[PDB]
């Protein structure tokens, strides 16, 4: 795998290079359509190298790259839903991309699937060492700086005793013995400086930063020929991540100071380049290690001194933190170019709901202020739309998990009752509202109450999207003194009203939670109003959702009924299906019947009494024979294109299921032992591949019963198309 | 008897396993710090605990003296908390600051969030504020059952010296009546601290019809009832699969899992619903249409467009201490969940083609040597 991430490395240095044009944005589609073929670990070890990267890309050909790396990282989001940190550093770049302000706003779409990456997560270089010699040390350290250069000749000794090396007047790598080799206190203090330079330094790039350096708590394999160390344990120290950071940073410094340098020692010689000569994000922790146990190592050594070491997913929520501070960017923007980067971050906002705790509600507070600076511009405009869009979202981040923001919500209110005078686009933020309140179906009050009195103004009143919002809204003695009144409603069975008092049904439906009957009851005459009303626009379609919602309310005397209905609406398709037959020597208006046939069969679903239909052996039977005479009439043809144009403006088989069940109550379970009557009405069915001539070939029990099964097979033989 | 796997029922033989199975061994508190100026409010909140304390034993009738007896309810702790020496006084005062240590070692951030803020009685009827007007936050209230659980292990701890007492166990196996009492202090420093304005944030069994019985032809149905909600897994899988493996990990499996209803076939797939407990799974493998439909109580939810690689076995699969009753044929044991979508679609009990009880296999906890194969996570073995 290290060597497809050197080849991919490798590749992505042409493309920095190409960072011959359109060629070379070739070789960049090359390392894309690679990135995209794909072990997907080692994959992202390679896009980690890219991913630092990914932190030079922000140059416009390197944040196509970038770009198309980006969607290498969708498709790692797919896949995923230590690396995404640096994910989450490249969150920090698309912010950064945020500050830079066409193509690039795509760029920043890519970075908004990069967003989603970190909602997963949440699930030439130029060495510039700091001046160190400048910098002066305080002397207080050098009886720690003793111990340990002196530790460094334990070690630099002990690794040599690992080989049984010993001291030895003459230089000889073969000898196993070298002139080195003897005691640190013999060294003169100038020869103990070739030991403590390093680490002086190294405190000098510890000073230059100003990190911290102050005392504090205490601080204190056969044996072989020569000096004998037996060094502490610095290794058992353990550094905490910040501590870490710091051991990373001085490995970081050896990665310049010798960087810088390395760079000079072969620009002087006019020679090449080293490898080491590389960005250190880039580097793989292997090579920072060389360094970074010589670093560690200090810090661990200052901890066994005691010495203080500072500087001097959970993230992702705190990015949360960052966007209510662009939020309030935001509101600096709705205050009135750095507005459109905000319009950029919409794309983002959406990304965001996708991505979804009580810190949470400082986001839906940040929701909220997003709310403020959106209500300004209800009172380039699609990216309104797209806010709509996040308004939709603004459920979403409500779900997700102060009382100004329901105070908010009066205000919006207010503005209905400006309506009655008489715009829609504000109403569109009550659309979302009701959003919020279906968000809030799953779960001050007087601000609820407020809203009460919005509903006054819409009893009192292109209208029924604001009555939509009333049926989400709904969610109580004083309820219950209108309540009464809307069977009174009921008792109406003007087409317009209908549109306001359905929602109303809905209304007491959230309320239902014995009761229920008479609430059943309001369902059932709903259900009474519904069935001459749909006999006559596109307004009962949006009733239709309320019918869903009606048979959540939800009987079978009403089925009578409904099943004449079903009958009415197939007697007079009796003569729609002869109206095409009629034009053989339009169909279109029957597509919208069938939509009122499409809430039946939510109300079938409410039937779905199914159940209790095993028990009736009752009527539903040739019922369901109207639903397959109206199959036939699917299958004839005309009325079938007919609901592409139903389509355009925007099952069977669980009726069927009853149906075979005609075969049959004792007698069906002995069709399970005939492995009774079912056995030979399946021989029936193949008298339906050629009416009562099939019959003869075998009775008013029987052969009325068979038809209803050869009708199916003809259902079924429509359903054989497919 | 023991373990098991089965043990019978009125509806037929309910399937079981592998059950679950300790002395108490409370966490310190003591090295925890509750510093000074939390000690201030420890000492407000043992003074309000001493006097809520105080009115837990007048209602009781206790009354003041220099008796200690408890029949003729007289008590020396109920003179004035400042009047108690730190000992009699250490009883509302030490549980307090133990309480405070208890819970900076649940984490919370109990810090100063906000400033702190009646029947006559016999020498001492001291009254602080309304306490209860403040609705407890549940997690506050499960750290406060924390709080009780440490506390009583702890006085366990100190009662370890002196076969055992029945209070002497753990707080998680003991009666939930003896708990109404530690629940009730904890309810006391929760309403103290909330009314102080303290803010507090903190072998698996198988089931596999007999080989012999693998479907391989036509349309196939099965039931399993579930007496316990649960990690229940029901539906089909190929023969040759692994039981070492966790069920439905594998492609080998076709399972509908109980709690969440996250069916897999080799990874999560979530779909369908939570089912309460006593529902029936049902599971309707479909040949030609190559597709397994699942239902719960006849109301139907599965997977699609598979193949029949070496047929196809009923499988099931339980949960630790979850327990269900399978199903195989016998109309006379159909019920809800065939009566309905069964018939109607044609799909056959396997009792339709038998008359012995379906016998069946499960994985036993037990392990066993069993040769290496040369295939397998490659522990190769090479003889020479």
């Amino acid at each position: 795998l290290f060597a497809g991430t050197e080849h991919r490395a490798i590749m992505v240095d042409s493309m920095l290079h190409t960072v011959r044009g359109r060629s070379l944005t070739k070789a960049q589609r090359d390392v894309i359509e690679d990135c995209l073929m794909a072990r997907p670990s080692m994959l992202q070890h390679l896009l980690r190298r890219l991913v630092f990267d990914v932190p030079i890309l922000n140059k416009m050909p390197l944040k196509l790259l970038t770009n198309h790396y980006e969607r290498c990282w969708k498709y790692y989001c797919l896949p995923t839903g230590t690396s995404e940190e640096e994910l989450h550093l490249t969150r920090k770049l698309f912010w950064g991309i945020f500050d830079s302000l066409y193509d690039q706003e795509l760029y920043r779409m890519a970075m908004p699937c990069l967003c989603a990456i970190a909602g997963a997560l949440p699930p030439n270089f130029d060495p510039r060492p700091v001046e160190t010699l400048n910098v002066i040390i305080p002397e207080k350290l050098d009886s720690f700086i003793n111990k340990f250069a002196e530790y460094t000749h334990e070690k630099w000794a002990f690794d040599k005793i690992q080989n049984n090396w010993s001291y030895g007047e003459n230089v000889d790598e073969e000898l196993k013995t070298h002139p080195m080799l003897r005691p640190y206190k013999t060294f003169s203090e100038k020869d103990k400086e070739i030991y403590r330079w390093p680490i002086k330094e190294s405190l000098k790039a510890m000073i230059a930063w100003e990190w911290t350096i102050e005392k504090a708590r205490e601080g204190e394999y056969d044996p072989r020929e020569g000096y004998n160390p037996q060094p502490p344990d610095l290794s058992g120290v353990t550094l905490s991540r910040e501590l870490q950071a710091m051991a990373e940073q001085l490995a970081e410094n050896y990665h310049n100071t010798w960087g810088r340098k390395k760079k000079q020692e072969l620009e002087a010689k006019g020679g090449g380049t080293h490898p080491l000569l590389v960005p250190y994000d880039t580097l793989t922790a292997k090579e920072k290690a060389r360094d970074r146990e010589k670093a560690q190592e200090l810090l661990k050594f200052l901890q066994m001194n005691g010495y203080a070491v500072t500087r001097g997913y959970f993230l992702s929520t705190p990015a949360k933190v960052l966007g209510s501070g662009g939020h309030a960017s935001n509101k600096e923007k709705e205050m009135i170019f750095c507005k459109l980067a905000a319009l950029v971050r919409h794309r983002v906002s959406l990304f965001g709901t996708d991505a979804p705790l009580h810190i949470l509600a400082r986001s839906l507070d940040a929701r909220t202020v997003m709310k403020s600076g959106p209500e300004i511009v209800k009172a380039f405009f699609e990216s309104a739309s797209e806010d709509i869009e996040k308004m939709v979202e603004n459920l979403r981040l409500g779900k997700v998990s102060t009382t100004v923001a329901l105070l908010p919500v009066l205000t919006t209110l207010f503005q209905h009752i400006a309506q009655h005078q008489f715009l829609d686009d504000v109403q569109v933020s009550c659309y979302r509202t009701l959003c919020s309140i279906y968000s809030l179906g799953t779960t001050v009050e007087k601000l609820r109450p407020a809203l009460g009195e919005c509903l006054a103004r819409l009893a009192a009143a292109a209208f029924l999207e604001p009555q939509l919002n009333e049926y989400n809204a709904c969610s109580t003695l004083p309820m219950l003194c209108s309540y009464l009144p809307r069977w009174w409603e009921r008792g109406p069975e003007p087409a317009l009203p209908a549109g306001a008092p359905p929602p109303c049904t809905a209304v007491t439906s959230d309320h239902l939670n014995g009761n229920i009957l008479r609430i059943i009851v309001n369902n059932l005459g709903i259900d009474e109003a519904t069935w001459m009303k749909r006999l006559a626009v596109s307004r009962a379609r949006p009733e239709l959702l309320h019918s869903h919602f009606i048979p959540t309310i939800g009987k079978r005397a009403g089925k009578v009924v409904a099943e004449e209905e079903q009958l009415r609406l197939e007697a007079k398709a009796e003569a729609e299906e002869g109206e095409l037959l009629v034009r053989d020597e339009c169909r279109d208006l029957y597509a919208l019947y069938p939509l009122l046939i499409r809430y039946v069969d939510n109300n079938r679903a409410h039937w779905l009494p199914n159940a209790n239909a095993e028990e009736l052996f009752m009527v539903g039977e040739i019922f369901i024979y109207w639903s397959k005479s109206h199959n036939f009439k699917r299958e004839e043809n005309f009325v079938v294109q007919n609901e592409i144009n139903n389509m355009s403006f925007l099952m069977a088989k669980a009726g069927d299921a009853q149906s075979g069940g005609s075969d049959q109550t004792k007698k069906k379970r002995r069709g399970d032992r005939y492995s009774t009557l079912k056995k030979m009405l399946p021989i029936g069915l193949n008298m339906c591949a050629p009416k009562t001539r099939y019959a003869l070939k075998d009775v008013r029990e029987f052969l009325q019963n068979n038809l209803h099964l050869q009708g199916k097979v003809e259902g079924s033989p429509s359903l054989r198309w497919q | 008897p023991i373990k098991e796997y089965r043990r019978e029922g009125p509806r037929g033989p309910h399937l079981v396993g592998p059950s679950r199975c300790f002395v108490p061994c409370p966490v310190d508190t003591v090295q925890i710090v509750l510093p000074p100026h939390l000690e201030r409010i420890r000492e407000k909140l043992a003074e309000n605990i001493h006097e809520l304390w105080a009115l837990t034993r007048i209602e009781q009738g206790w009354t003041y003296g220099p008796v200690r007896d408890d029949n003729k309810r007289l008590h020396p702790c109920l003179v004035n908390f400042h009047s108690l020496p730190e000992p009699e006084r250490n009883y509302n005062l030490q549980m307090s600051g133990e309480t405070l240590k208890t819970l900076l070692a649940l984490g919370c951030h109990v810090g100063m969030a906000d400033e702190k803020a009646y029947m006559m009685s016999n020498g001492y009827k001291p009254a602080p504020l309304d306490l209860s007007h403040v609705r407890l936050t549940p997690a506050q209230t499960t750290l406060v059952d924390r709080l009780a659980e440490n506390g009583h292990n702890v006085w366990a701890r100190d009662r370890v010296a002196q076969r055992r007492n029945p209070r002497l166990v753990p707080y998680r196996l003991l009666d939930e009546a003896t708990k109404r009492s530690n629940r009730d202090s904890l309810c006391q420093a929760v309403r103290t601290l909330l009314g102080y304005g303290y803010n507090i944030e903190p072998r698996v069994r198988i089931f596999r019809a007999e080989k012999s019985y693998t479907v391989q032809s036509g349309r196939w149905y099965f039931e399993f009832e579930a007496v316990t909600t649960g990690e229940m897994r029901v539906g089909w899988a190929r023969p040759e699969l692994r039981p070492d493996v966790e069920l439905g990990a594998d492609e080998l499996a076709y399972v509908f899992n109980g709690h969440r209803g996250q069916r897999w076939h080799l990874g999560s797939e979530p779909f369908g619903r939570p089912w309460q407990s006593g529902d029936v799974v049902g599971c309707m493998i479909d040949l030609t249409e190559n597709t397994i439909i699942f239902t719960l109580n006849g109301e139907v939810l599965a997977f699609r467009e598979i193949e029949i690689g070496d047929g196809f076995l009923p499988v099931c699969s339980l949960g630790p201490g979850q327990v269900g009753h399978l199903n195989l044929g016998q109309d006379v044991s159909s019920l809800r969940f065939f009566a309905i979508c069964g018939l109607q679609e044609g799909f056959e009990p396997f009792a339709i083609n038998m008359q012995r009880p379906v016998t069946t296999w499960f994985s036993k906890s037990l392990p066993q040597f069993e040769p290496v194969p040369p295939e397998h996570p490659h522990y190769e073995v090479a003889r020479m």
